[PDB]
């Protein structure tokens, strides 16, 4: 995340924490994801699609911290990992870029609900947020496109949602965006999702109730001028979720 | 490698 401030796992209590291990043991992050149900976390397609082996993943609830470890935190086995059969990628844009992991712990057993994990709730086609809406998004990854590392701890900003009319423009994203994907930025282009933020939620407040309105999927660069940032658009993608959860 | 990303890899500093 660029720009925004630190935040704690209690302030985004669904927000899944994606890992992976190598040959050696060594573990790395992925990409974020978001718990939908106590079995199920949603994430995106091209985090996984390089190596889609299930049993490598290790994903984490209730976690603030990159390396450190939050009380209350869940560690879980991916059972399931369903990638979208539809998914494709020019150098820029990706297509149907959302993805489920069904989420087992070593006990054989789905997410008991805390303070610090909760499910969130999936949008519905009929319930969209009007462009203008303010959203937040949430991820461990770069402040700056030229840093290396991952801050330490989970970030948050917020972001205002463009129309697709807008995005579409030959001076945003033209082509590379469809109906099925949601652009959002600042209107200052200061703070945005980046690297490392993928899969992770962008949340909007609907009737007062917090919804997953999109999955950060890609963009040009982080905090860019007439470059938003792009999300896949859940509501879009319902019965597909339904099919596979 | 880097041909998956977010967004296309900017040289670190
Ligand atoms: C694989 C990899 O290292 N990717 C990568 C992507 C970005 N993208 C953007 O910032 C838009 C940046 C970086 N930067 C650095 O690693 C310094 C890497």
């Amino acid at each position: 995340i660029i720009g925004g401030e630190f935040t704690t796992i209690e302030n985004q209590p669904w927000f899944a924490a994606i890992y992976r291990r190598h040959r050696g043991g060594s573990v790395t992050y992925v990409c974020g994801g978001s718990l939908i149900s106590p079995c199920w976390v949603i994430s995106a397609t091209h985090c996984f699609i390089d190596y889609p082996k299930k049993e490598d993943y290790i994903v984490y609830l209730g976690r603030s911290r990159l390396n450190s470890n939050t009380q209350g935190e869940m560690k879980f086995e991916v059972e399931n990992l369903i990638l979208h059969k539809d998914y494709s990628a020019d150098t820029l844009a990706h297509h149907n870029d959302i993805a489920l992991l069904k989420i087992r712990s070593k006990e054989g057993r789905c997410a008991q609900p805390s303070r610090t994990i909760q499910t969130i709730a999936l949008p519905s086609m009929y319930n969209d947020p009007q462009f203008g809406t303010s959203c937040e998004i949430t991820g461990f990854g770069k402040e700056q496109s030229t840093d290396y590392l991952y801050p330490e701890q989970l970030k948050m900003t917020v972001v205002k949602l463009i129309s697709h009319r807008e995005c579409q423009q030959p001076h945003y994203y033209g082509s590379e965006v469809t109906t099925k994907m949601l652009c959002a930025a600042d209107p200052q282009w200061k703070t945005d999702s980046c690297q490392g933020d993928s899969g992770g939620p962008l949340v909007c407040s609907l009737q007062g109730r917090m919804t997953l309105t999109g999955i950060v999927s890609w963009g040009r660069g982080c905090a860019l001028k007439d470059k938003p940032g792009v999300y896949t658009r859940v509501s879009h993608f319902l019965p597909w979720i339904r099919s596979h959860t | 490698g880097c041909q998956v990303n977010y967004c296309p890899p900017v040289p670190c500093l």
